């Protein structure tokens, strides 16, 4: 997943 | 490259999604915008879901994701990071899983499906594929607009970012 | 007389709601607090529902109801008027009905369960046993604390009534369009 | 059903  | 990949994917799915087109009489089905899903609901086999992994070292995030199985023997789903470079399969209990909506609500028909101002969320960060606690600032005021949404952010000195857009598939509600 | 008296037995009805006891690492069951009917659901006879009646006018009302029937022949239910004043009987599709929560939902352990600050929800007004338009002003804190909620109210010129208490079992999903 |  792409996090903040 | 990847990241390019997965923003396209993402923003493709968010536009995809039907708009629910009832007739006087009927009401928006549950996973309509807003509408929650059934009490007792299970995700189908490529149904996009909201999902709270814990990685390897135990940081917990609702990340976007997709169902590949669930079994009624240990009634547990199995689901697919839609990040290709997240490589695990996750094993979850249904209450680390909350079903996208499945159809956009039309502002102009079933206002009643769309999450009022103010209310809590969760939603797609912008470039993120993760969701995160937001307040509803606006509503889509047209079929094809976003949710404006204020995130929960400490690094701002009232604790909450600007106006962010955020497509009705990625937002869901909290908690 | 007869309405006092009915409001005492709502008011009764609300206050024997069973709280939801779950064991940890579960999901609330269907009709715990908000959370919705399964999805093919049908009510039994006995219950209490939310229902939506048609005057002859085509005047729409959501009223407090209580199930007599069901027929799969017809996706329709018979369902009396908790009133029971005069004819109290009504036959109505089953979209026109929404079953009450059979627990509370504890905000100690299920908050999940609960209606959140500012979801549209119906409400039963008090004092009456029919269902309007509102919003969640606040969930309740403890076990055996009410809803309080913003009823839409045209008398007010902002449009909405002061915080009034409604208990878990009286607030239900909004099925009703503006 | 009693009305408001």
């Amino acid at each position: 997943a792409a996090t903040k | 490259g990847r990241r390019g990949v997965l923003m396209t994917l993402l923003q493709q799915s968010a536009m995809t999604l039907p708009l629910w087109i009832g007739k006087p009489g009927d009401k928006p089905p549950p996973l309509c915008g807003a509408i929650p899903a059934s009490g007792d609901y299970v995700a189908r086999p490529g149904d996009k879901v909201a999902a709270r992994v814990k990685a390897v070292d135990g940081d917990e995030q609702w990340i976007l994701a997709e169902v590949v199985s669930y079994s009624h023997a240990t009634n547990k789903y199995e689901v697919d990071d839609i990040d290709e470079e997240g490589k695990e399969r996750h094993t979850l209990s249904r209450r680390r899983v909350i079903p996208l909506p499945q159809w956009k609500a039309n502002p102009e028909t079933d206002p009643e499906a769309l999450f009022q101002k103010e209310q809590l969320v969760l939603a797609l960060y912008p470039q993120t594929t993760c969701f995160y606690r937001a307040l509803i600032h606006a509503p889509p005021q047209r079929p094809q607009d976003d949710y404006s949404v204020l995130f929960e952010d400490t690094s701002y000195a009232d604790g909450y970012s600007p106006p962010l857009n955020v497509a009705q598939r990625y937002v869901v509600a909290c908690k």
